């Protein structure tokens, strides 16, 4: 029956495309063309309509196209672009959950995740074979992500953005292909140039390539490595930065057989070179790490958790700290009487001093080429070659010697965290897109109101992985109808894991040790 | 509990 | 092509009482539309990843009668008149081989009294042109039979037919020199 | 930065700059196009963009190039049409003035003259050889122009204009370089 697409398709042509995918060529053709007209764009490329009538996927995607011949094999790249379509419905999967002696099936919509088989990869590379012509070719994935159905498709500013950051990647991937050489820190070592760096207590949230936001308690930024003293480039004015990574830091009650009870689970978020810099690879990638490392082995990242003091709405404010605390109270962060002394004394008491470094994993965010390889590093079939890559990728970085510090086939790069996580976002009371994460547990603290058995309840469900995870996301969806509200958006889902504690050390001090110093700008608190 | 690989490239 | 170890065919015989339209979206008389679907064994199939139909061709056909007095056998000689041949719309090609195939739908509208259903009376109409009560002009009653109301039998409505309806049909078809199907409806 | 440009300007590309350089770039090509039409110029020359967030420039320009080969010398010819805009700061220089028996600073705006300083035009040498391909080519400067960030873009008529003197200024000095017989009294 699907062996008769080998009939279907021998001959001419059809009407067909759902009506998002209809929409969608044709403002990315448009797109195309004025990037061109502006010259933004080169015109060097082709972008292509995948159906889900003429082909075999659930979810129809725009192919966002780009080639050339590397050694004689001819490459392509390729980036997807999926078209959720809000009035289409593709068959659900059966989710067959064996509670102990009780069998259940839920049944539930393939999200991104589900519908990104690798059948559907090799099918969008056949598609692009037959609207390429070159059937001979192999195709580079750059990672797929998600245009999502809800918001209107006027939008050409962001589009066109889109257009423009998925055939850069593909440019670096087939130059990656064929060669080209890597970022390392002797281009950043000048004989007359050094790095200094900062923590950003922000205030505010950061965008995606959608615009959806980001959680981030801190921004890391990286000044460009110069120095006081080297010739002035002519007349000119510029952001002195080289990358940023943005993270958050949670405050996990965990078990214990003497600690506190809560552990500062730094979390990167995000990941981004300077916008001046076009590229984007592993090299790159690796070193704007070691942003976050610094934020506790040499700053102190405590300063993020102090409540916003006169703010009364303060949804994560460490006053609810004192209900997990022998208090079961909130403590009065409200009045004069309380102290940055008080602030200090709650964490000595509940806060341990030893950081956890940990990074969300996203197959299809807007990083996802790379993404993807430190996914694959965590476990499964290829984890050895995902491995390989990455301590390639630093050692491209330093001119060798990583495995000076530590044996990775001992300490695999990645750990899984096994909760997974449920992205999304809701609207405040003024219509603004926040981050569905702000109900952490100082979050989920304040939500119930110091009701700790509604909030161990939350708690167990995000920790207790026993559970199956359609069970834990049902009643993280019902927690947040209660808690955060009905005006809650979800979307694309990510992993979570831990980057090896020896990983890590080799990163910094490799760096370190090769001499390209990073002067810290809080040179005390 | 398990690591399930897509078609993943240039890398590998 | 078609013969797949795991897969079989079976069909259906449509008796929905509205039209299909051609190319430019002109009115066609049919009263049975027959269906020819793709049945797979329920293991691992490529839609897993896709919506997927199973729908193969199908053949749209009227039911006729022609009056063939004898001055003995019922008066009427039904016939199956193909007004239409098509291919599911997910095969592009339109060939002889194709067009053959789903010629044998047609045939099979005649299995048992299926065809029959085509003469039926249907619910509810005051004054409307179908109705096989007005066989009864033709037949000794000379007059029509009160078939749309509520005292009318199914044991009323098969005796209509064995006097009046022989119970094999002939089978004929529309050739359409300018129809999609011309390249091989000309042949 | 420059150390990493080297190679990561390759991959990859941004919009971005100056507004006002966009529309300048959208009205040469317009009437780029509508002096083709009507025959008043051929279609043997490009136009290409001067940016601020690519080149670090001070002000954006537009880049008119011919170009041709030359006693087997590729040379490439251009005539820039620098964009002033009245709300774009530009940095100054401290101009440190001993007036009689104590020194004072006078902060001034760099001016055209200032900003198109020699390294200015290998910027634009390398920039127009990029995107005409011809990476190995000599490139005339023709003299550069002003477009001044005071009026509106409005005036199509002086800036077809423009373009037209600019492609001539330009076949002169590849006729010069050709060696095209001179004006004479004779």
């Amino acid at each position: 029956a699907g062996n008769l697409n080998s009939i279907f398709q021998r001959s001419g042509r059809t009407d067909g495309g759902d009506a998002r995918a209809s929409e969608a060529l044709a403002v990315f053709n448009k797109l195309k063309e004025e990037a061109i007209a502006q010259q933004d764009l080169h015109d060097d490329f082709l972008v292509f309509r995948f159906d889900r009538d003429q082909n075999r996927v659930g979810y129809s995607a725009l192919l966002v196209v780009k080639r050339a011949a590397i050694n004689g094999q001819q490459v392509i790249v390729t980036r997807p672009l999926v078209m959720p379509n809000d009035q289409i419905t593709l068959p659900t999967k059966k989710l067959t959950i064996q509670n102990g002696m009780h069998q259940e099936t839920i049944e539930a919509e393939a999200d991104v995740q589900d519908v990104f088989t690798t059948q559907y990869w090799n099918r969008i590379c056949d598609s692009i074979r037959q609207q390429t012509g070159k059937h001979d070719a192999m195709v580079i994935n750059a990672g797929p992500t998600v245009i999502p159905a809800d918001f209107d498709l006027k939008d050409e500013l962001v589009l066109k953005q889109l257009l423009i950051k998925s055939v850069n990647l593909c440019d670096d991937m087939l130059a990656k292909r064929s060669g080209e050489q890597p970022f390392s820190v002797a281009m950043l070592k000048g004989t007359d140039e050094t790095l200094a760096a900062r923590l950003n207590f922000t205030g505010k949230p950061m965008h995606d390539s959608l615009g959806y936001p980001i959680r981030s308690d801190i921004l890391v930024s990286l000044n460009r490595v110069k120095k006081p003293g080297q010739q002035e480039n002519e007349f000119y004015e510029a952001e002195d930065k080289l990358n940023q990574v943005s993270c958050f830091v949670n405050l996990e009650y965990t078990p214990q057989p003497q600690l506190p009870p809560l552990t500062p689970a730094i979390v990167i978020t995000d990941v981004r070179q300077a916008e001046w810099l076009k590229a984007n690879t592993m090299e790159l990638y690796l070193f704007a790490l070691s942003n976050a490392f610094r934020v506790t082995a040499n700053q102190s990242w405590a300063r993020s958790l102090l409540p916003q003091l006169g703010k009364v709405k303060d949804m994560r404010d460490i006053g609810a700290i004192g209900y997990l605390s022998r208090l079961a109270a909130r403590v009065e962060t409200k009045t004069e009487t309380f102290t940055d002394q008080n602030f200090a004394e709650l964490l000595y008491n509940m806060v341990r001093p030893s950081p956890v470094f940990m990074s969300d994993l996203n197959r299809f965010g807007d990083n996802a080429a790379i993404e993807n390889v430190f996914i694959d590093a965590l476990g499964g079939v290829n984890q050895q070659r995902a491995v390989a890559a990455i301590i390639a990728g630093v050692n491209n970085l330093i001119g060798g010697g990583f495995e000076k510090f530590f044996d990775h086939n001992t300490m695999p790069i990645i750990q899984p965290y096994g909760t997974d996580i449920q992205l999304g976002y809701y609207l405040d009371g003024e219509g603004e897109k926040q981050d569905r994460r702000d109900l952490d547990v100082l979050g989920a603290l304040n939500a119930s109101d110091g009701n700790i058995q509604e909030w161990m309840s939350w708690y167990g469900t995000q920790c207790n992985v026993a559970v199956h995870p359609e069970l834990r996301a049902r009643q993280s969806k019902n927690f947040d109808r209660q808690y955060l509200g009905n005006s809650v958006t979800y979307t694309t889902r990510a992993h979570r894991g831990i980057w090896n504690p020896k990983f890590i050390e080799a990163l910094d001090k490799a760096i370190a040790s090769v001499g390209l110093t990073v002067a810290m700008d809080n040179v005390a608190q | 509990p398990q690591f399930g690989v897509g078609q993943g490239s240039g890398f590998y």
